[PDB]
RNA sequence: AUUCUCUCUUUGCCUUUUGGCUUAGAUCAAGUGUAGUAUCUGUA
RNA sequence: UUUAUACUAACAC
RNA sequence: GUAUGUAU
């Protein structure tokens, strides 16, 4: 019963929008603030900054 | 000098720490772990 | 080195005595120690002040008092909305910090000066702009309620006091736009009278003798006046339409 | 602060020639602690 | 008891093996939760009831070799994608 | 003949391992009892 | 009414 | 039940 007392707890773990144009700007911005500070925890780490782009886009442009 | 921080407040983080006893132990780490961080960077050659 | 300064704030005498202070306030906009300027104007005049840095004022070219643009003599924010020239837009209390210290970083670098030429360009653009742009059967049921000194102008609000100011002493005035109408209420009825007959098919109209949900309503009543205007002129909105405009008036007699 | 003044040319000399048998050279097993295994991640003891 | 104490200390151990997030993990994943909750009856009160300001930071693209008429479509994009 | 998608076989690529440093940083599972509240289980 | 867990604990020996 | 922060 060695390798069932790990696996038993895997299984035991594994069973463990939007309206308007006004409340959408709120949920936008919010996103914008996540974003920000991710990037003044860590100046480089480039998946951050790419990231950041692609989402302005999509929305914006 | 207690004036001036009551009409303007501390400068930008940072100044500079200045050693002492409680941080020796710490900072020279820091500094092994940034000589290792040069040597790797340079042992490695020029595309792995 | 004094300051940025108009020709219209120092004013009528050509010796002018002023007085520096190296590191006064801070500046409005950049938000950084700066230089006052103090002087007297007139007689008996409380004296002046610049009110921003020579920083920011070149940027946004300025009499460093008054703030008036120097060209053309508007405001500067009056300025920037009509011509669009430079096309500025912090106007926040941080963001406006860094924005203005960032054209503070391009113009001392890059001289980027404030072209005139174009500026007048934007300016005779905006002027030709401009002009490119631009009964008996009431009489009888009106004197049926005067016997039984306000009139409904049916069919703006300067105008709309001007033409009726002139016929009369005035208790008050209204209008509402959605609403397109006003109520003008005289001092006396004498007054009242003798502007209803004279505004009567008048230009600047129907001058009779006056009487989320209210949002609603009083668009739906602003879109049955529009298609009663328009009907007037020359199928199931207009039935519809006659169906609620029927319904109104069976309130206003039943109250 | 603000941004700084733009880069310039890089202009280095040419790329060598790598191989994939020079990559596989410089492979770096992770190594694995007797003591500082922190978070989870278990760790089978015939690599051990 | 001796039978039923070896299968405690058996559903103990799966316990410990299963998780290691820790007291910072599991007391910032309830802020987010009350955080997340507190919304949806916020927003329900809204509709019961019925950065973005100016940009962080500029940084101009480089300069005029080619560009107006490109500008001149993404303005109107916006609006449409509203 | 080319391009795109799906399926199978063989092979490649990783995130640093959950931030770092000390005297393994440091010590060792006798608690029980009552009262109240909340949840779950059974009684043509 | 019984059993378990946690919260009551800002308890007590 | 404070040290320490979140909301009005
Ligand atoms: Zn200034």
């Amino acid at each position: 019963x060695x390798x069932x007392x790990x696996x038993x707890x895997x299984x035991x773990x594994x069973x463990x929008n939007i309206t308007d144009l006004e409340e959408l700007q709120e949920f936008q911005g919010r996103k914008r603030k996540e974003f920000e500070d991710a990037i003044r925890r860590n100046r480089l780490a480039m998946g951050h900054w790419m990231r950041y782009g692609q989402w302005e886009l999509d929305q914006k442009e | 000098n207690l004036l001036a921080r009551q009409f303007e407040g501390r400068h930008s983080t940072g100044v500079a720490k200045q050693i002492t006893k409680q941080r020796v132990d710490s900072h020279q780490d820091l500094e092994l772990r940034a000589a290792v961080m040069n040597d790797i960077l340079d042992m490695i050659p020029e595309g792995i | 080195e004094f300051p940025s300064i108009c020709e219209r704030c120092l004013g009528d005498n050509s010796y002018v005595r002023m007085t520096k202070e190296p590191l006064g306030q801070e500046c409005k906009i950049c938000s950084k120690p700066c230089t006052i300027f103090r002087w007297i104007k007139e007689r008996g005049q409380k004296p002046g002040k610049t009110q921003i840095c020579v920083g920011c004022a070149r940027y946004k070219n300025c009499c460093q008092s008054c703030m008036l643009d120097l060209q053309f003599g508007l405001p500067i924010a009056l300025r920037d909305a009509a011509l669009k020239l430079v096309e500025s837009g912090p106007t926040n209390d941080i963001n406006r910090e860094f924005f203005a210290q960032n054209q503070q970083r391009l113009l001392s670098n890059g001289e980027t000066a404030y072209d005139s030429q174009e500026a007048s360009a934007a300016a005779r653009n905006l002027v030709k702009k401009v002009e490119k742009r631009e009964x008996x059967x009431x009489x009888x049921x009106x004197x049926x309620x005067x016997x039984x000194a306000s009139l409904n102008a049916e069919r703006a609000d300067y105008k709309i006091r001007k033409h009726f100011e002139q016929y009369g002493p005035l208790k008050s005035v209204v209008c509402s736009h959605r609403a397109k109408c006003a109520f003008v209420n005289f001092k006396t009825r004498s007054s009242a009278e003798i502007a209803a007959a004279a505004s009567p098919d008048g230009n600047v109209l129907k001058v009779q003798w006056g009487k989320x949900x209210x949002x609603x309503x009083x668009x739906x009543x602003x879109x049955x006046x529009x298609x009663x205007x328009x009907x007037x002129x020359x199928x199931x909105x207009x039935x519809x339409x006659x169906x609620x405009x029927x319904x109104x008036x069976x309130x206003x007699x039943x109250x | 602060r603000g941004p700084p003044s733009p880069p310039p040319p890089v202009l280095h000399s040419p790329p060598r020639k790598v191989s994939a048998q020079e990559q596989q050279d410089w492979q770096i097993p992770p190594s694995i602690s007797n003591w500082k295994n922190p978070k989870g991640y278990t760790i089978p003891l015939d690599k051990r | 008891d001796m039978d039923e104490d070896e299968k405690e200390m058996l559903s103990e151990a799966r316990a410990r093996l299963a998780n290691t997030q820790g007291k910072k993990a599991k007391r910032k994943d309830r802020e987010k939760q009350l955080e997340l909750t507190r919304r949806l009856s916020h927003l329900q009160k809204r509709r019961e009831l019925k950065y973005n300001a100016s940009i962080p930071f500029e940084k101009k693209p480089a300069i005029g070799f080619y560009x107006x008429x490109x500008x001149x479509x993404x303005x109107x994009x916006x609006x449409x994608x509203x």
